[PDB]
């Protein structure tokens, strides 16, 4: 019952392949969800229209005189079984805040009431590179009730992870926002599955299914579909089912545990993805 | 039929105007398109009248007080002003009420502060402060005064809101002050605009801050009804039958309360969108009530809107309108039975300022009647909009 | 109705008080006050008075009548977007920038901020 | 007191009326009446409450102290010039730009813009 | 004195790279200073020798305010002779991320630290996004060159077209030029060519290729930059061969955008 | 100063609130407009009042404008409100401004 | 559909090379049309032939506004090919005297007058002064080419600086460039040199060097061209060289603003000034 | 005691040269004067400082922040005991190009500098076009007495009709008056006949004629006035000439603008434009 989610992370992770392909899984049983794209470059509701690069409320906005004058049905599109997708945007490179484009569309969909009874999932998919901003509006203002963060076995993604934890708790007395999972997208590297299975038992949270890298995603995405519809009988079909499960079936939304830099480096030290270092 | 037809009658119309009336009138005739959604490309509404050609729009004044402000029952409305403004709308349109005229009601009666030279020359202001105290002793049980201005109250240069704050704050009375002067706007539209934005500014937000009202979630207020020869009681009637309670109805037998009362309501239910759209959204964005248009002219119309209404509650509310289209169905249908036959196939031609056109096409092709001819004096460009699948 | 008049030409903002409604329009009380709004024309076709108009009380907009030979005077200074042009024509709705001489005062709080310069940069 | 809020969030400008010299500050003020500029810390450090004040009445502009922590967080987002600073350390004048969390309300008429975006753009 | 900046996507190299650039430049006797202008205070730790040096907004808010700080404690020299300087960010969701670059320029022209005869000034700025205190050099005229350092991915190259958009919207009150494209190797095929297509497309020529290999690891345990490790290694001639590069290049352009469309056509025709 | 102190000069008297704990909790804008009431019957021929505010004044709150603009057009008589609490300001001179 | 304009100080026959440039081209069968900004309405009396256009801003007047103006009355294609729009202005002293400007361009957008036939489109556009709605091509991104018509006297060099001050601050806003100088001979020595050491230092091109002849002269009487009055005259060749060479331009570049020592120093070296 | 002066024309004409020899011219007398640049260009106070180019209002407010802070020594410079300001423009393609001349005249009004402690106030306003900033004068009163520099040139003379509309436009409201017509030696034979017949035409006076001298020339590259350069030449004595009439001036009439036709015709009466006819015209 208005559930309202959202997937944070580094830049080039996966965010909106995961985040698209768990809709599509959670539309499959019959679950009307919606996207709200957070991110800058605004492509995280390709594979659900099909089309192109959505048209964004900042262009929209532009091309007319003022947000209230555009309409509600020019930028939330309907896709895939009518899940709703729409994309913040954002503003001219160096000019402004980069995620003032959010903050221009969460308000948007409040105003005009977009936030119908009828809707069981809301996802927003935000660059989680820096936290602050138009990027933690959604948790500063109680937008996102649960938080799940996609991580990989690097230094930089699971040093974003650490600090989108420092948010939430920042925020946790205000509002209802808690941490409720880690999404382990593979590089293939050696070793990361239980590497992040460590960072989130130092987070003091789960971790949500890990995602194995294929090809078949490629193939998917040059014709600009989902993993899901494209082949429903392939085996990361039923791994982004099962993945929408476990997040259906999600209820450990915990305050995390945010980690020392030196933590970081020590436990990546354990796992041979850090030589061990020796100041002298 | 006769698309290019009406083209050639059209053109061979507008050769009797000069240039500059041709051009312009050539803007405002069109062949209806049911395709269309945007009417502003096909046809143009809401601009100025020739000068010299007959139009039967009126002004400003006659859409704030002979439209909006006049029903309101307990109030008193004065025209301010010379004579005739106040004297030729005196009991011109059929708003319907219920009281004791010149005690408790005043709907029928004429106000006037009667301007002379002296008072273009010198001002009314002092004469307006006299006629407010005057009012009072001759009248005590009236609650609340309203100052309609004409057109020299504007062209000379009056305060009539210093005068109404003064006067309201030493006599802890309502006095509303409508700046509705005629040259103003090019219709009534624009009087109804000002009174919409004066039960705003000095009347909507006054039982803000108390909650001795007992409200309840079927909770609904009638918007834009002036009871014309009765018809918001038929449409009260059918809305309470259905199991709501009816807070507010403006402005036909309305009254002050029920103005004041309306903030309290679940939904407001908006049967004119031209004259009181503005007083919703305004009611929409500050108290969160939402509003929605409703069509109760003829059967399908009604049930329609009444199954729509009815959608926005729960399913008692459903039942209750099933039942109340149940009980009324054979009386529509007899009606029909007894007239369509006397009345299928003739062709209808119409002309009304605002909604009435559109509204009414509903009722005529219930009875086997077709519009070749939809028109408006004042409507805006939403109302063609509004007006063109219909056609 | 209460009138804030800004100028970069201004050492300090001046607040008056203004009847609403009169036959004189903003360049009437503008010139009562001193406020050195540029009036190059009475026939309102030369666009120097043009003023950015703000209204502060945001509940409280009335209104108004845009009239084709200040919209037309607006197109031709370039300040006037079509979408204002849509909001005067359908919603009755002032828009941000006004001319100063044609300008009726009414019952609200008002900003008006002005360069010195006539309406065309 | 009477304060306008303004802001490209907000549909309509918002007035209303404060008690001036309060210890609860113009952040005070906005949280009551519901205006949503972003506070993003307890310590007065941050620059998220960045707003931009105009003494509407410019003759009522009231001497204030603009304290050194005020000043060095405005320096640190770009916002407090070296003529203001000047101004504020000789004749004890409000720079433009203020802190919300920061700013005491005084007994005149101001207009509040802020854009959504914490201080340092 | 010149002044440069280095762009670019948060883990492509970025840091290591200028390490090793201003460790050869030193080798050649100039005097050049280091400004790290990333919230990661590891900008400076391979030409220093230190686990991190202490950043000036730590030191501010510990020691009262940034008028109590003193030069000698926010500027350290290394190897070389190189000026240090390290400005992080505040903590997240606490108002702007880029604060810090913009307090720590302030600070440094204010103490007077660039008048000191220096020949370069590097910046080592977040591209992550172009806003606040991060697009504050190109902004204030800080950095007169720019290098954009991006490997053949989207994210980099998307990282570097927006930059570009930055240096557009601010090229005509300024002289920020984009000086060229630095490119590093993370082993994929044919990189080269594909990175060149990228910077003839904007007309500014690519300043040389940094393959990946081991060695730079090795070094990052001693925390000593590659070319003072070991000034024989294959990759430490070069960073001298990049270094030279950078020093001899007469040609700035302005930069023209590329649209999604275009930058997709131009990674798919590459087979990726 | 040439004048009849306590009659129509009042330079070297000392007029207080004298704020008790009851005064910092509930209010104390209600003592003060009490408190004019007292100095109109017992002192009338005084031209003007001014409250120089203290320092607990604008830590609890406290509306002393809208008391002098009240009770200054209720007496016909000039109420002037300074805010010059003793925490404003790093000395003197801000007083002056005040 | 490459819209140019023509900027320059006043009196420096831009409005002349403008119409003797468009005859130039109106016979290589090419469509264009001329715009005249200038205030003053003497931008194509040599095409039309007529003694004065009306303007836009004229008759919008006397029509009661401009919403009733037809584009059959203000586009007189008086040579075939040619057609010819005179702006107007208002009276000195009422409002801003660049927005007749606006009103004309935004005219002939509206009413669709830049459709489907038209190879190149001119702006003859006062360049004493670089504001309103003189500077309104570059600002709006309505002339993609700048040419400047400068000569060997000091002002004419100033003007030229102050457009391409113009043009560089809407250099990243729009695609506008400069293209190059046309250089206006008055009977001075060192004069065509002279302009191309102020385009060498500017970044862009001289396009050519347009001498004085008394053929204009002639002309001028006709209210003609010279190219159509004498086609064989060694003016009207030149004026083929320089539409040929306005055609076959490639180069369009952002200027480079020159001081005021800078230019100083130029006329010093040269004699023009002492 | 103060004759508030203002100087049009077309751009490149010599207003400039003459206003500061007059002015200088003036000084000799023991007159008091202070020169304000409403000119763009701002080089109409280089010859009395003898500097390189006078810092305008504009600079000086935009260095300093605001026009509030700007001290009236730093702004104004006396210089050959005559006060000089320059008003300075915006940046060329933004804003109204005459905005720096309102905001000179607005500051030193503000700041005392109009005050009558100077026997003379001159202003050297480019006349190339009429609108706000540069008409701003004219419509705010601040110059009651307006002299119209022009040549035998067809443009200059266009300008000086054009500058006479914006008088007469402001002539009900104000003392704005024309003082007279300065004809600057152009090189053309029936010039000074040519500006006469102007001048008679538009109700007005030719004030005096300036021959083009090249001694203009040798005081110029010293950035000095020609009377202080060479007191005992002829061409002081003209600009000492022109200073007494414009002190023994009292014809300030409202002028009589003429058409663009009476224009032409009066170009051929005099022989610099050939005598046009309408059978010739096409060929
Ligand atoms: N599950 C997956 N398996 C293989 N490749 C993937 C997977 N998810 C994403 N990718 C690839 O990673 C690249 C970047 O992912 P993307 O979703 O754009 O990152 P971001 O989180 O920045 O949106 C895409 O080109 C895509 O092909
Ligand atoms: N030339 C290189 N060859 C191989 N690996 C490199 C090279 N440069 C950087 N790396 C690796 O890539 C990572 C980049 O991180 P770093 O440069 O420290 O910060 P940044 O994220 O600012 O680029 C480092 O961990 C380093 O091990
Ligand atoms: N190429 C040329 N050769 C000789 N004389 C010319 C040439 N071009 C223009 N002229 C003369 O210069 C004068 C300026 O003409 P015009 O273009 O009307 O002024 P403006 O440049 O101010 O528009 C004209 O009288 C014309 O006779
Ligand atoms: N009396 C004169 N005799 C000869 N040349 C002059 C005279 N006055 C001015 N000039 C020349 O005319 C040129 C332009 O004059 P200037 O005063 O700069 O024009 P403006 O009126 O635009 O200021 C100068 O280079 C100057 O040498
Ligand atoms: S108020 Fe209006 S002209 Fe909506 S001024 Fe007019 S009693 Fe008409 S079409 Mo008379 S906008 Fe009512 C009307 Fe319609 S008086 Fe009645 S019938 S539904
Ligand atoms: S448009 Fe409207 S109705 Fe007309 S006057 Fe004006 S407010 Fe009134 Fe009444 S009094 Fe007679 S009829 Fe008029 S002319 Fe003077
Ligand atoms: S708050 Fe964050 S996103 Fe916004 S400008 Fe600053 S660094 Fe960029
Ligand atoms: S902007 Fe230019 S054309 Fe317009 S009024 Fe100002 S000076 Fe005149
Ligand atoms: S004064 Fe000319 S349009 Fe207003
Ligand atoms: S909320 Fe952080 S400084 Fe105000
Ligand atoms: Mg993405
Ligand atoms: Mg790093
Ligand atoms: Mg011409
Ligand atoms: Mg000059």
């Amino acid at each position: 019952a208005m559930r309202q989610c959202a997937i944070y992370g580094k830049g080039g992770i996966g965010k909106s392949t995961t985040t698209q392909n768990l809709v599509a899984a959670l539309a499959e049983m019959g679950k009307k969800v919606m996207i709200v794209g957070c991110d800058p470059k605004a492509d995280s509701t390709r594979l659900i229209l099909h089309s192109k690069a959505q048209n964004t409320i900042m262009e929209m906005a532009a091309e007319a005189g003022t947000v209230e004058d555009l309409e509600l049905e020019d930028v939330l599109k309907a896709g895939y079984g009518g899940v709703k997708c729409v994309e913040s945007g954002g503003p001219e490179p160096g000019v402004g805040c980069a995620g003032r484009g959010v903050i221009t569309a969460i308000n948007f969909l409040e105003e005009e009431g977009a936030y119908e009874d009828d809707l069981d999932f809301v996802f927003y998919d935000v660059l989680g590179d820096v936290v602050c901003g138009g990027f933690a509006m959604p948790i500063r203002e109680n937008k996102a009730q649960e938080i799940y963060i996609v991580c990989s076995g690097e230094m930089m993604a699971m040093y974003a992870a650490n600090n989108i934890s420092k948010g939430i708790v920042k925020y946790a007395n205000s509002g209802s926002v808690r941490l409720g999972g880690l999404i382990c997208n593979s590089r293939n590297t050696d070793r990361e599955d239980e590497l992040i299975i460590a960072l989130a038992n130092k987070l003091g949270t789960q971790m949500i299914h890990f995602v194995p890298r294929d090809n078949v995603v490629q193939r998917a995405e040059i014709r600009r579909m989902t993993v899901i519809e494209y082949d429903p009988k392939a085996k990361q079909a039923d791994e982004y089912r099962a993945l929408a499960r476990k997040v259906v079936d999600n209820k450990l939304l915990v305050i995390p545990n945010p980690i020392t830099m030196d933590e970081l480096e020590e436990l990546l030290m354990e796992f041979g993805i850090m030589e061990v270092e020796d100041e002298s | 039929m006769s698309r290019e037809e009406v083209e050639s009658l059209i053109q061979e119309v507008l050769e009797v105007y000069p240039e500059k009336a041709r051009k312009d009138r050539n803007k405002h005739l069109a062949v209806n398109d049911p395709a269309v959604t945007q009417s502003k490309k096909c046809i143009i509404s809401n601009k100025k009248s020739q000068p010299g050609l007959m139009t039967i729009r009126g002004c400003a004044y006659a859409g704030s007080k002979g439209v909006v402000w006049g029903p309101i029952k307990d109030m008193i409305h004065i025209s301010h002003g010379p004579v005739g403004c106040g004297q030729y709308s005196r009991a011109g349109r059929r708003n319907y009420y219920i009281g004791t005229t010149g005690v408790n009601a005043f709907v029928t009666m004429n106000f006037t502060s009667d301007f002379q030279e002296k008072d273009i020359v010198f001002g009314g202001d002092k004469k307006l402060a006299k006629l407010i105290d005057e009012v009072e002793t001759l009248f005590p049980l009236n609650k609340g005064i309203s100052v309609q201005s004409e057109c020299p109250i504007g062209l000379i240069g009056d305060d009539i809101e210093s005068v109404s704050k003064v006067k309201g704050a030493e006599l802890s009375k309502t006095i509303v002050p409508v700046r509705c002067e005629g040259f103003r706007g090019v219709s009534q539209s624009l009087g109804h605009h000002i009174a919409n934005d004066a039960v705003r500014d000095w009347v909507l937000g006054k039982r803000d801050e108390d909650t001795t009202f007992a409200s309840t979630p079927y909770d609904v207020a009638i918007i834009g009804d002036y009871n014309i020869g009765g018809d918001a009681w038929s449409s009260r009637i059918l809305l309470e039958e259905m199991g709501l309670r009816c807070v507010a109805q403006w402005s036909g037998d309305g009254s002050i309360s029920e103005i004041e009362l309306t903030p309290k309501v679940k939904l407001n239910l908006v049967h004119c969108y031209r004259s009181m759209n503005y007083i919703s959204r305004h009611m929409e964005e500050k108290y969160g009530i939402p509003w929605m248009e409703y069509n109760f002219f003829g059967p399908t119309k009604t049930i329609e809107s009444l199954r729509a209404i009815a959608a926005k509650f729960d399913e008692s509310i459903q039942k209750k309108c099933e039942e109340v289209i149940a009980k009324y169905k054979p009386e529509w249908e007899a009606v029909v039975a007894k007239y369509r036959p006397r009345l299928e196939g003739k062709r209808v031609m119409l002309y009304i300022g605002g909604l009435r056109p559109r509204h009414v096409i509903g009722a005529y092709e219930d009875l086997g009647m077709e519009v070749v001819g939809t028109g408006y004096e004042f409507a805006h460009n939403d109302d063609y909009d509004r007006t063109m699948k219909e056609m | 109705a209460t009138i804030y008049f800004s100028s970069p030409l201004m050492p300090h903002n001046k607040k008056v008080q203004a009847v609403a409604g009169k036959r004189s329009t903003l360049l009437g009380v503008a010139q009562e006050n001193g406020v050195k709004i540029p009036f190059e024309c009475q026939d309102g076709n030369c666009g120097s008075c043009l003023v950015k108009i703000t209204h502060l009380d945001g509940e409280r907009i009335k209104g108004m009548l845009l009239t084709d030979k200040e919209r037309n005077v607006l197109k031709s200074v370039g300040k006037l977007p079509k979408s204002e042009e849509e909001r005067a024509a359908v919603r009755d709705l002032p828009p941000t920038y006004r001319l100063a001489c044609q300008t009726i005062v009414t019952d609200e709080d008002l900003l008006v901020e002005f360069t010195g310069e006539p309406g065309g940069a």
